RNA sequence: UUCAAAUGAGAACUUUGAAGACUGAAGUGGGGAAAGGUUCCACGUCAACAGCAGUUGGACGUGGGUUAGUCGAUCCUAAGAGAUGGGGAAGCUCCGUUUCAAAGGCCUGAUUUUAUGCAGGCCACCAUCGAAAGGGAAUCCGGUUAAGAUUCCGGAACCUGGAUAUGGAUUCUUCACGGUAACGUAACUGAAUGUGGAGACGUCGGCGCGAGCCCUGGGAGGAGUUAUCUUUUCUUCUUAACAGCUUAUCACCCCGGAAUUGGUUUAUCCGGAGAUGGGGUCUUAUGGCUGGAAGAGGCCAGCACCUUUGCUGGCUCCGGUGCGCUUGUGACGGCCCGUGAAAAUCCACAGGAAGGAAUAGUUUUCAUGCCAGGUCGUACUGAUAACCGCAGCAGGUCUCCAAGGUGAACAGCCUCUAGUUGAUAGAAUAAUGUAGAUAAGGGAAGUCGGCAAAAUAGAUCCGUAACUUCGGGAUAAGGAUUGGCUCUAAGGGUCGAUCAACUUAGAACUGGUACGGACAAGGGGAAUCUGACUGUCUAAUUAAAACAUAGCAUUGCGAUGGUCAGAAAGUGAUGUUGACGCAAU
RNA sequence: AUGGUGAACUAUGCCUGAAUAGGGUGAAGCCAGAGGAAACUCUGGUGGAGGCUCGUAGCGGUUCUGACGUGCAAAUCGAUC
């Protein structure tokens, strides 16, 4: 039945003074403040989220390697793959076009 | 606790106990949700132990979605006759 | 079972506003709120998002229609006309 | 914060030339479905974290206590 | 008296645009020299909706001409267009639906909207839902084009003017009832603050000149003449004629 | 409120102990924003102040006290505020904010006379101010004071900026390999310029899952009760940031090719634009194990003793349950003539300018190691005594945490934790009052008027008219039942067995016929005037039939324009607008 | 009359935040079944709409023309709403 407190000086309950109550090795009950979480990257064309993509704030993308932030494909991180597909095939099709048009 | 024994016994449940209605004690919804969820993990477990067939799985699937069973028991007796047909 | 006589889905407002008012909101109420086939997909798919505007569920496209139907009476003339018209000037 | 399983790479980190102190810890905990048993745990200190092996083999970790550089400060209990 | 609450709002104090949800000024694009000798191509890449604008916007992506870049634009969306269409505007453009020409280059009877007053000010008729002007001919000598406007006004344009061919989107919602205060209140929350209105004759005479007496009532003609001057303007103002 | 002791010249009021009580988790509890400014703490002290008292105090006198790379400010932009260039004004000054302006500086190459003159190109965005609740790089646990702490101490981490070495990886095919694929990894060059993502977002509804709390079984300790009963009542059994491995609805990939249509949610949606099915990939909210870490904290037992005050021992374990409560979150659904911020900042991709190997180099996006992190705020009250109302005024003043029982319930009523026991007292019980109550028979005869009061009241079952915009009216009206106790039937999970929830219906028995037993809790009907409805106003005598409203109609206007503002202006509002619009009735 | 000071109260718009037990009623959509030559018509469920409704916190201020009326208060207190 133990009640617990902000630990900062901010007494609303805004997006940015968020608490979750845990229990200590000392055998109380103390709020702990916690931050938004992580949105995932979504991909250039469709909009859905991208496969692979590790989901961190933007300033902790700074602070991981690279092997999280993209993926071994053209357009890797940018763009998911059957976007990707779409766009190599639409290109070929495209140019073969053109040269019949010239001829 | 000795008083929590005692409704366990069925006590203290009578009109003159009562001060919400049926639907505030327990909402017919709840009721609802657990007969369904009751009705349809049978269907798939007797499709998956290959004692009904897909064809009269779906059938089923809908019959109890639109009402026709009111509990598991009815629901295991009508696969006995579909069956003994 | 038949839940209402006439109201339909008009039901919400209760005896409020006037029957004749109820009346003409019913008629474009169904019209918004209905799903409509896709011209690109073939499904019927297409509901309304903003007035005005009309997506389809599938393939993710988005049509700009009527403020309740995706395609209005007058859209439609334009159409023909301009379909008329452009024929008569390549030859 | 940090656990090491390879004695071997215990051994290397015990004279990383940053690592100062250590200290060796004595648990009396029971096993899986026996009789308790005696575990130690050897900690290394180094600049920004802390290395702990965990062996649960007595006769092991008398061992690796002999083989524990001189130079190396170490802590009992 | 004191200032009568149609003097006030010209102060524009309270009486301001909210235009904090807007997408932005809807304009074609700068008249360059691609619209006057060919045509260019675009893509629309979203329709999407306008805080206090009853008609949808679609935007258009268009490549940069002497640059490395894309520019985009904010097209007032006309009936049947797309995302994922190509909008083709020029002199050289041809007659279809979303497609931008000047008034010259298209017959006679052709619809269009977001009409130029004069050529390169991107768009000042027939902007509102469901509304389109009607071209009713041309006069190739001094370059002028007759057209129909949605008043029912007859005007003529250069023809060097441009406009988009179809009709604005959005067309009949005001045929449905708003049938509460409550949705009223929505609808002006978006534009300015002009709901509700006090009737004048339920004022004080300090207040309105059809404010006082022991009845509600005008006391005197409500058609106003074009001479009279500000605090004297309410009611009718020059009325040709009145009654139903 | 009461008894006693202690202190004192003096005690209804100070301190301690005992007793009786209250706040009853939307508190008289535990923290804050604004505002106050030392009221905080110790010692000394009672003339004045605390509308009685006073040895006490927010009083008087003298001292002590607020410790940050991680909490805020600082930075960003919001509505908006406001310089410059220019134009107005006799002038104080006014307009305007990217404007009729020659509006500016970081990547280097060139130079070893010296510090940057000087060659290309890139970019034109063009002051600044504006949030202690919006955006935002990074810290936790234990301990410690008379008064300080996420700031001090101990231990354990993390971020930014800057220096650099080693190990690893890569290269003689110079700038890595594996997987059909989704994609995987300890790494595994990339300038200008371009594109994309994150920052970044409404509300309501049910459903799934997580955390804390609640309830509960066994066991190891301590305490209470014990005439009698109770394997009983109460209480302790805890695990932070961070790190490694692992863990997922949704989504996606491969194989395959579907009507005897199948799959599937509480909620009807999906499939030849490839379902069901079999096998895979991924986001890590979240949970599990381990490190942190038992050495801490908690509960006990046995020893020393004016003492600086410790010393030595044990245990700190293993489970269950759910329409529970609070809160977080996921996939969905409803609604709009309403579709529900911006910027700083960080990352990825496209592109290929340059730089690069064989007796040798690059990677500081892999690992380890080195250095630094300024300035200001930080005590306390946060209110029936620290704020504002002339005051220690029953008024006013934004917000977080929320136990058990009864019950539909954050209702009322009782209790645990914690906090108070403060409001001048003693004696007596006339009239008249204020507040709370009861009345024989009659039942509105009272009165301008049923004013006031009374009656009704929960739940289950039965029954329900005129009228109607067909939605309502409706809980219409009008009836019956309700306790306790002993039983019975039905409704489930996991795999015949085994385990676990309060829901409903029914039957005997029982009583001074009582049973929503306190608390809680609609009077109803037949009509007329009037406003359609919800909504709004005379702060401090008028809440209405007044205002507003949807609907209806009329008027002006096609921008060199309508309406309106200004002393003027190279000036403004509507207007980020264009007749399905704006403006005026 | 001349020159100045106020939106810490309050009136209205805008920007950015926060707050709001438990019940009654049961609109669309959806499922099953029944009747009928057809058009179609009924029944039981599901679902959870509304400037709906009972009623807390909140916001407001109808009546007693109650208390008080040199008041606790230059607008408060109690009940009712
Ligand atoms: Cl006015
Ligand atoms: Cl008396
Ligand atoms: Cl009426
Ligand atoms: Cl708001
Ligand atoms: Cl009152
Ligand atoms: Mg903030
Ligand atoms: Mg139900
Ligand atoms: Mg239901
Ligand atoms: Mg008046
Ligand atoms: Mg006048
Ligand atoms: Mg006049
Ligand atoms: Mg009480
Ligand atoms: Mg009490
Ligand atoms: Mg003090
Ligand atoms: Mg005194
Ligand atoms: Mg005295
Ligand atoms: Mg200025
Ligand atoms: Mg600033
Ligand atoms: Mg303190
Ligand atoms: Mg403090
Ligand atoms: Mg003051
Ligand atoms: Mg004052
Ligand atoms: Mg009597
Ligand atoms: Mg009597
Ligand atoms: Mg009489
Ligand atoms: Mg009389
Ligand atoms: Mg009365
Ligand atoms: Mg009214
Ligand atoms: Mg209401
Ligand atoms: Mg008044
Ligand atoms: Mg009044
Ligand atoms: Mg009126
Ligand atoms: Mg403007
Ligand atoms: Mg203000
Ligand atoms: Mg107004
Ligand atoms: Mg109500
Ligand atoms: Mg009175
Ligand atoms: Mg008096
Ligand atoms: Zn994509
Ligand atoms: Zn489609």
């Amino acid at each position: 039945a133990q009640r617990v407190t902000f630990r900062r000086r901010n007494p609303y309950n805004t997006r940015s003074n968020k608490i979750k109550v845990v229990k200590t090795p000392g055998g109380i009950l103390r709020a702990q403040h916690v931050k938004k979480l992580a949105t995932r990257p979504k991909c250039g064309d469709c909009g859905s989220a991208l496969q692979g993509i590790s989901t961190l704030r933007p300033r902790q993308y700074a602070t991981v390697s690279k092997t999280h932030k993209t993926v071994s494909r053209a357009y890797g991180g940018s763009r998911c793959a059957n976007c990707v597909k779409e766009r190599i095939i639409r290109a070929f099709l495209i140019e073969e076009q053109k040269i019949v048009k010239k001829v | 606790r000795a008083h929590a024994q005692s409704k366990r016994e069925g006590r203290h449940s009578g009109y003159g106990k009562r001060k919400g209605t049926r639907e505030a004690r327990l909402p017919s919804q709840v009721v609802w949700i657990r007969r369904l969820r009751v009705l349809r993990r049978l269907l798939a477990k007797y499709r998956d132990a290959g004692k009904i067939d897909k064809h009269l799985y779906h059938v089923l699937y809908k019959e109890s979605k639109g009402n026709a069973f009111k509990h598991k028991r009815a629901l295991v007796e009508h696969i006995i006759q579909a069956k003994a047909d | 079972a038949k839940r209402t006589k006439k109201v339909g889905i008009t039901g919400k407002y209760g005896v409020r506003y006037g029957s004749s008012l109820r009346r003409q909101v019913k008629k474009l109420e169904i019209q918004q709120h209905a799903r409509y086939d896709c011209s690109f997909c073939g499904k019927k798919t297409v509901k309304r998002g903003a007035a005005g505007i009309w997506t389809c569920s599938c393939c993710k496209k988005t049509v700009a229609g009527g403020a309740y139907t995706v395609s209005t009476a007058a859209a439609a003339t334009v159409r023909s006309t301009i379909r008329r018209l452009r024929e008569m000037v390549e030859a | 914060a940090r656990e090491i399983t390879d004695i071997k790479q215990f051994l290397e980190l015990t004279r990383r030339a940053d690592v100062k102190t250590a200290t060796v810890k004595i648990n009396k905990k029971l096993n899986k479905a026996g009789k308790p048993f005696r575990q130690t745990k050897f900690k290394v200190r180094g600049s920004s974290s802390l290395y702990t092996l965990v062996i649960n083999d007595a006769g092991k970790a008398k061992k690796l206590i002999q083989s524990l550089p001189p130079t190396l400060k170490v802590n009992r209990l | 008296g004191r200032v009568i609450r149609n003097q006030r709002k010209g102060a524009g104090s309270i009486f301001t645009s909210h235009t904090r949800l807007r997408q932005g000024a809807a304009k074609l694009r700068t008249l360059d020299y691609a619209e006057r000798h060919g045509y260019i191509r675009g893509i629309v890449k979203q329709i999407v909706h306008d805080s206090g604008r009853g008609a949808p916007l679609a935007k258009v992506v268009f490549r940069d001409p002497y640059k490395y870049r894309l520019r985009e634009e904010i097209f007032i969306a006309n009936e049947g267009v797309h995302t994922g269409q190509f909008i083709y505007a020029g002199k050289k453009a041809s007659l279809n639906v979303g497609n931008v020409l000047p008034l010259g280059s298209v017959p006679e009877g052709t619809i269009v909207s977001n009409v130029e007053e004069k050529p390169g000010d991107r768009g000042a008729l027939a902007r509102a839902s469901g509304n389109y002007v009607i071209i009713i001919g041309h006069n190739p000598d001094e370059n002028k084009t007759r057209v129909r406007l949605p008043s029912g006004a007859k005007k003529v344009i250069s023809s060097d003017a441009r406009g988009v061919i179809g009709v604005i989107a959005g067309g009949g919602r005001v045929d449905k009832p708003l049938l509460k205060a409550g949705r009223a209140f929505h609808k002006y929350r978006l534009k300015r603050n002009s709901w509700p209105k006090t009737r004048g004759v339920a004022m004080n005479p300090v207040d309105h000149p059809h404010g006082g007496g022991n009845h509600q009532h005008i006391g005197k003609a409500s058609t106003i003449s074009r001479g009279a001057v500000s605090g004297q303007k309410a009611g009718l103002i020059a009325a040709r004629r009145t009654g139903l």
